[PDB]
């Protein structure tokens, strides 16, 4: 604990370039475990971590025809979309959706999530009580009407009550020496000229498991909070991450400026300074 | 386990 | 390879027009088409279409199973590899068929239908079309029986994608891209899962010539619309909803026979909530 | 509401010439999803090049990684080139070692 599942499902269309598609990625924290793309040949849920690799046909087989209907689902709420927003069939559009649950150190459930969005805004959100909606427009309106209509937040409810967390719990167990095993960051200052009369300090945290993690710059004890460039956290290709915080010092005062790195990973914060 | 609820607009 | 596509269709009547477009490279000019036996040969005598090409209006002749290859100068090749095939229907050839539906119409979501269309004109095959869609319309061969043929094509299970106007065609032995003049339409409904209205009668079911009487359908949920179908079949009248004080959502059909109610909801007029219970008036 | 995309050029592993490695060009923040990535060795496309499953952050925009195993050089010069709609032409990003 804590830990997280959550799927994420894009839907596109794109008249006159290809075909509608429907691309859908599974992940147990910062982990991509399963996907599916209505492009391929032949589209089946596949795995995309080695330990979900050995999980029996059923489940390959009932994720598939699930992800097809889902994908058709997808496909016709494309074309109802363009009625609620009057739009036109010759332009491209983009359905977002992600969902999942978040579980505590014990394995129950400490909040769910749904949430959709229409051409990169939010569209409509399942509420934290996870039994009632929230729509960012007249069109998601309709939407949330029908959903009503129909109990849909029930269902979704006891997806995320049962089926989610009893799952997570699995993957966290088939994955536990990955997934529950943090990689602390290798960390080290390096220094950079800007002129004579200033410097870039740069601090790096590299090959850190989970993505969560917090550089600081502080100058005798007070955070940098306004002065620090901060580069996005970004992926290694091995399941790891990379990160950076940079700071412009004036020459010869290097030594006032230290470095805290906060990681799950590390059995004390880090200070770091250049030298 | 992905969601088997149907979410129709 | 390029994308072939068809805009606004590529099922057109006679007179209409289509407009096949071939993206490649990232654009939608310099490329050349062939049809499905000339697979090599390029027709018009080899025309590199500057754009998209329009036809219009559409002739018997624009019927056909197409190609298209794009220009590519900085390759071994002059050009692309073959694009996916777009078949062009053209319609209004002959006799219109005839579609109907079994059971009926109205199909409860996850059930399934079955759409017959039949002809006295021997089709060898038929095609069964939703309105408004991009997929192939649905094929199968004509059997032939008592002076007539016939095909019978199986919708489901149901799901709102599936729910739409349908037509179905016919097309003789030697010219599989022409089709007939289309059937009469036939809406296919799709019912639930929304929860139920309620149907009333005002000042109640006995009435006497001639008096009035007012039909009432309500519901808790909010459906925008109520659809007032008796059996016996005429198509259903269509009334918007209100909202009441008592925050439900009503409309009211002045008028014997069997009645039931189903909401539904704007933009959306092919699903429809599950029926209410049945009234006799 | 059209994101242009960010791009960063890394290693997998701290760089030293002569050892196998992995290149990564990671581009994120865009919006639409279709975009254009090739790595290159001295301005020409490298030709095994993999890439990540579309998936979006928090915020909706889009993230990808790019990636192909490479062993730097200090004359080989490596960089990313990437297309989106919002720019006019390619974008190229080196590879520096520093960043
Ligand atoms: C159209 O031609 C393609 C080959 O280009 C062929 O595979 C396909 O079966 C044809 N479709 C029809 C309906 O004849
Ligand atoms: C076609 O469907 C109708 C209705 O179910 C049925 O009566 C008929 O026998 C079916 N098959 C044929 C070959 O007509
Ligand atoms: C709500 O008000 C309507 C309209 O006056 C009335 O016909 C109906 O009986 C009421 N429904 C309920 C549940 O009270």
């Amino acid at each position: 604990g804590s830990h997280s599942m959550r799927y994420f499902y894009t839907a596109m269309s794109r008249p006159g370039r290809g075909e509608p598609r429907f691309i859908a990625v599974g992940y147990v924290d910062d982990t991509q475990f399963v996907r599916f793309d209505s492009d391929a040949a032949s589209p089946r849920m596949a795995p995309r971590a080695p330990w979900i690799e050995q999980e029996g046909p059923e489940y390959w087989d009932g994720e598939t025809r699930n992800m097809k209907a889902s994908a058709q689902t997808y496909r016709e709420n494309l074309r109802i979309a363009l009625r609620y927003y009057n739009q036109s069939e010759a332009g491209s559009h983009i359905i977002q959706v992600m969902y999942g649950c978040d579980v505590g150190p014990d394995g129950r459930l400490l909040r769910g999530h749904d949430q959709s969005a229409y051409d990169g805004k939010d569209y409509i959100a399942l509420n934290e009580d996870l039994s009632s909606w929230t729509a960012a427009d007249t069109a998601a309106q309709i939407t949330q009407r029908k959903w009503e209509a129909a109990r849909v937040a029930e269902q979704l409810r006891a997806y995320l009550e049962g089926l989610c967390v009893e799952w997570l719990r699995r993957y966290l167990e088939n994955g536990k020496e990955t997934l529950q095993r943090a990689d602390p960051p290798k960390t080290h200052v390096t220094h950079h000229p800007i002129s004579d009369h200033e410097a870039t300090l740069r601090c790096w945290a590299l090959g850190f498991y989970p993505a969560e993690i917090t550089l600081t710059w502080q100058r005798d004890g007070e955070d940098q909070t306004q002065d620090t460039e901060l580069v996005e956290t970004r992926p290694a290709g091995d399941r790891t991450f990379q990160k950076w915080a940079a700071v412009v010092v004036p020459s010869g005062e290097e030594q006032r400026y230290t470095c805290h790195v906060q990681h799950e990973g590390l059995p004390k914060p880090l200070t770091l300074r250049w030298e | 386990l992905s969601s088997p609820v149907t979410k129709s607009f | 390879k390029p994308f072939l596509s068809a805009w606004p269709s590529a099922v057109v009547p006679r007179g209409g027009h289509v407009t096949l477009r071939c993206h490649y490279r990232h654009r939608f000019n310099n490329f050349m088409l062939y049809k499905e036996d000339r697979i090599h040969i390029p027709i018009f005598h080899g025309r590199i279409f500057q754009e998209s090409f329009n036809m219009s209006p559409v002739t018997t002749a624009h019927a056909g199973n197409y190609t298209c290859r794009g220009s590519h100068p900085h390759s071994p090749t002059g050009w692309s590899a073959p694009s996916n095939p777009v078949v062009i229907m053209v319609t209004g050839n002959h006799r219109k068929p005839s579609l109907l539906a079994h059971p009926g119409p109205l199909v409860k979501s996850g059930e399934r239908v079955i759409l017959q269309c039949w002809s006295d004109i021997m089709f060898e095959h038929f095609f069964l079309h939703k309105e408004g869609i991009s997929k192939d319309p649905s094929r199968l061969v004509g059997q032939i029986h008592d002076g007539v043929s016939k095909a019978n094509f199986s919708i489901g299970p149901m799901m709102l994608a599936l729910a739409g106007t349908y037509r179905c065609y016919g097309s003789v032995t030697h010219t599989p891209y022409q089709l007939s003049a289309p059937s009469d339409p036939l809406d296919i409904v799709v019912t639930g899962p929304y929860e139920k209205p309620s149907l009333s009668a005002q000042p109640g079911p006995k009435v006497q010539a001639g008096e009035s009487v007012t039909l009432s359908c309500s519901s808790r949920s909010s459906y925008d619309m109520y659809h007032l179908s008796r059996e016996g079949g005429a198509h259903e009248r269509r009334l918007p909803a209100v909202r009441k004080v008592n925050r439900t959502f009503q409309a009211d059909f002045p008028l014997g026979g069997t009645y039931r109610c189903f909401g539904s909801f704007r933009h959306s007029p092919y699903e429809w909530s599950d029926p209410s219970d049945p009234l006799l008036v | 509401i059209q994101r242009t995309p960010k791009i960063q050029v890394y290693s997998r592993h701290p760089a030293e010439n002569g050892k196998s490695n992995f290149l990564n060009c990671y581009v994120s923040g865009f919006h639409p999803s279709d975009i254009e990535v090739d790595l290159l060795k001295n301005g020409e496309r490298i030709e095994k090049v993999e890439h990540s499953d579309l998936s979006f952050s928090k915020d909706w925009s889009f993230y990808l990684l790019y990636y192909t195993e490479f062993t730097p050089t200090e004359k080989d010069e490596y960089a990313c080139r990437v297309n989106h709609v919002t720019l006019s032409q390619p974008k190229i990003v080196k590879w520096d070692r520093d960043m």
